[PDB]
Formats: structure tokens, C-alpha cells, sequence
């Protein structure tokens, strides 16, 4: 997170560190006790396999999550339609083995319903442990940034990302830059409050360099996922459909 | 043969193979059971947080009402379309609690 301030225990309490190798690699959003939303561009080879994964919850500073301290990942579910060069579809399920206990510090996002209707450039919060300036180091503590929707017309400019945005994308940030998500932060959460609850909007995806003007972030647009996750989550541990 | 839940009340809608479009169901005759059905469907296994009856805000002309005489077959197969709700209400329904920090009180 670029131009953001470090996090208060429970203002995210969806917010996950997956690590790999006992260190920080992505982010991801809780969403059932077994269930987080990430990027699929986290988990490509040689990186597909479940058993590399450990999810932190409920925990801010990295040197907090230790082996032991995390949540072993049993599965790990790319898009079937992720493109790796495009980055369309860059999202990707993962199943815990154990089912996290919620409390005041662990508990889910919704999954955004069809029919939001947020304002083209609604007010959304980014979270995660990237780097806090460009090809920067993981940051040891949970940040967190307001960033706007920009409408994805806007945001194909040719002055912005020529045509770039599919519509299994959204982008969020500043055109002037600033304030924006950064390595690390990917598969994490853009969240927007709306009805007083807190939506997933988003899964941090990619941009070109972090918080440059006229370069934005780009998430995952997760509510065209919606299905897809409800099917896996419903496929898991089903004999016949 | 699928679940839905629309907008930011969580309105249960069912989508019709034939008309080709999604409608919500009526809250006529609903249950918890049902709604436990219809998360199961949306895969959320063993999970439920409420469901209720609401007054639909959409203007909507088709519902799909529960046929109590159906038998024992699935919600799907109990749902048939109606102009309306007898109980003026259509079905809103959480799976889970969700979407709480805690700052929201
Ligand atoms: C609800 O279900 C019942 C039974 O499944 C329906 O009644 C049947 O209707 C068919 C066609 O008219 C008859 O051949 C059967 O003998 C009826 N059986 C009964 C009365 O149990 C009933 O019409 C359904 N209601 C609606 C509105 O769909
Ligand atoms: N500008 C962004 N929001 C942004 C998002 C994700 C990124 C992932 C990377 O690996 C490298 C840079 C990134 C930049």
C-alpha cells in the first residue's frame, strides 16, 4: 500500500498473509471459515500446489507469523479462465484445512451480489503488507489506503491502460497516483462499505509501476466471480451435481 | 436450476430456463429450511445467518412462489411462477454473517 497508514486490529478483519516458505508472498480475503480469495497470478507455477501455502489471520505485523502461528491451505483454485499474460481472470480460490474460528480480529467480507449499483467512483479501502513505494520491500505491518473507482472507460484511456481493462476487471486509485496498491498487495482486498456491511469489490491484480500518475490499480472484478466461487465452494465435497 | 442473491438487501432470486431472466421468490410459505436450501445451493454448505421477509422495491411483476403441495421434491422443482406475493413480501436472505469490522455498530 502506497500512501495509506498502518491498520488498527479488526478494521480488516478479512485480511490475510499468505506465505510461502515461512515468508509473505500475497494477500487474500476471508470469505467462509475455510474459504479466502486471492489472485491466480499468486499461484502459478511453481507455486500451484497447496501444500507451499500458509494463511495468517487476525495478525498485523509479519514477524508475528511464524510456523505454527498460520493455517495450512489444503486446496488452491485458479480462474479456468486466468491468462497469465493478460491477467484476465487473475483470481483463485484457496481452502484452509481448518476452518478459522471468527472473532473480533477474524471474521469474513461478503461477497458482492449482482446489483451494488455503486457510484462510478465509489469510495473503496485497499489493504495489505506490500510495498509502501515501488519494487519496496514487504511492509512488517497491515496498511490500508481510501482509493476511488475509476470507471473502466476512463481507465482504457490511451493515456491510461489502451484498452487493457476487460470486464472481468475494475480499476481503483487516483489518476494523478499517490495512494495505490503495490507488490504484495495482490489478491488482497478492495472492499466498499454499502447498506452497512462491507463488500468485496475487488482482488488486487495489477498495475504498471505503484501509485505513478495515470496508472491506477486494477482488481479482480470479483462480483462477475461470484458464481464460480459459489460452484467450487459447492463442488468441494460433492459427489454429483 | 440456480440461486442468486441480488443487491444489497440479498434477495433471493431463482432464474427461469424458460422466461430467461431472474425473479425473486415470495416470502409465501418460506422458511428457515428453505433458505438453509438455498444457501447449501450457493455452497455454503452448513452455514446460515437470517433470513426474512421484505417488501419488494424493484416493481416487479414475476415471482416465483412455493407450491406447498409439491411433495417431496426439491425448492426448484416446488417454485413455480406468480404475478404475486400473497405475503407482499419477497424472500431476503444472509448465509452468512459478514461484512462487519469492528468500528460497525
Ligand atoms: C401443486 O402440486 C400439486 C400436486 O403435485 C398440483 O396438483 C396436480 O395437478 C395436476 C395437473 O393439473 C393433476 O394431474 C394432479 O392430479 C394434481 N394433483 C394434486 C391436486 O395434488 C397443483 O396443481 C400444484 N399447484 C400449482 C399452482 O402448481
Ligand atoms: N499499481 C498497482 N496497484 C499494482 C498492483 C499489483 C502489483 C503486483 C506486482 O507484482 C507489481 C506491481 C503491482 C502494482
Amino acid at each position: 500500500i502506497v500512501g495509506g497508514e498502518s491498520a488498527l486490529p479488526g478494521a480488516w478483519p478479512w485480511q490475510v498473509s499468505l506465505h510461502v516458505q515461512n515468508v509473505h508472498v500475497c494477500g487474500g480475503s476471508i470469505i467462509t471459515p475455510e474459504w479466502i480469495v486471492t489472485a491466480a497470478h499468486c499461484v502459478e507455477k511453481p507455486l500451484n500446489n497447496p501444500w507451499h501455502w500458509t494463511a495468517f489471520a487476525g495478525i498485523l505485523r509479519q514477524s508475528f507469523m511464524f510456523y505454527g502461528a498460520g493455517y495450512q491451505v489444503e486446496k488452491v483454485i485458479s480462474h479456468p479462465n486466468y491468462d497469465s499474460k493478460t491477467k484476465n481472470n487473475d483470481i483463485a480460490l484457496m481452502k484452509l484445512q481448518k476452518p478459522l474460528t471468527f472473532n473480533d480480529l477474524v471474521k469474513p467480507v461478503c461477497l458482492p451480489n449482482p446489483g451494488m449499483m455503486l457510484q462510478p467512483e465509489q469510495l473503496c479501502w485497499i489493504s495489505g503488507w506490500g510495498a509502501t513505494e515501488e519494487k519496496g520491500k514487504t511492509s512488517e505491518v497491515l496498511n490500508a489506503a481510501k482509493v476511488l473507482l475509476i470507471e473502466t472507460q476512463r481507465c482504457n484511456s490511451r493515456y491510461v491502460y489502451d484498452n487493457l481493462i476487460t470486464p472481468a476487471m475494475i480499476c481503483a486509485g487516483f489518476l494523478q497516483g499517490n495512494v495505490d496498491s503495490c507488490q504484495g498487495d495482490s489478491g488482497g482486498p478492495l472492499v466498499t462499505s454499502k447498506n452497512n456491511i462491507w463488500w468485496l469489490i475487488g482482488d488486487t491484480s495489477w498495475g504498471s509501476g505503484c501509485a505513478k500518475a495515470y496508472r491506477p490499480g486494477v482488481y479482480g472484478n470479483v462480483m462477475v466471480f461470484t458464481d464460480w466461487i459459489y460452484r467450487q465452494m459447492r463442488a468441494d465435497g460433492e459427489f454429483v451435481e | 436450476a440456480c440461486v442468486r442473491l441480488y443487491g444489497p438487501n440479498f434477495i433471493l432470486q431463482v432464474y427461469s430456463s424458460q422466461r430467461k431472466s431472474w425473479h425473486p421468490v415470495c416470502q409465501d410459505d418460506w422458511n428457515e429450511n428453505y433458505g438453509r436450501a438455498a444457501c447449501r445451493d450457493m455452497g455454503y454448505k452448513n452455514n446460515f445467518y437470517s433470513s426474512q421477509g421484505i417488501v419488494d422495491d424493484s416493481g416487479s411483476t414475476s415471482f416465483m412462489k412455493l407450491n406447498t403441495s409439491a411433495g417431496n421434491v426439491d425448492i426448484y422443482k416446488k417454485l413455480y411462477h406468480s404475478d404475486a406475493c400473497s405475503s407482499k413480501a419477497v424472500v431476503s436472505l444472509r448465509c452468512i454473517a459478514c461484512g462487519v469490522n469492528l468500528n460497525s455498530d
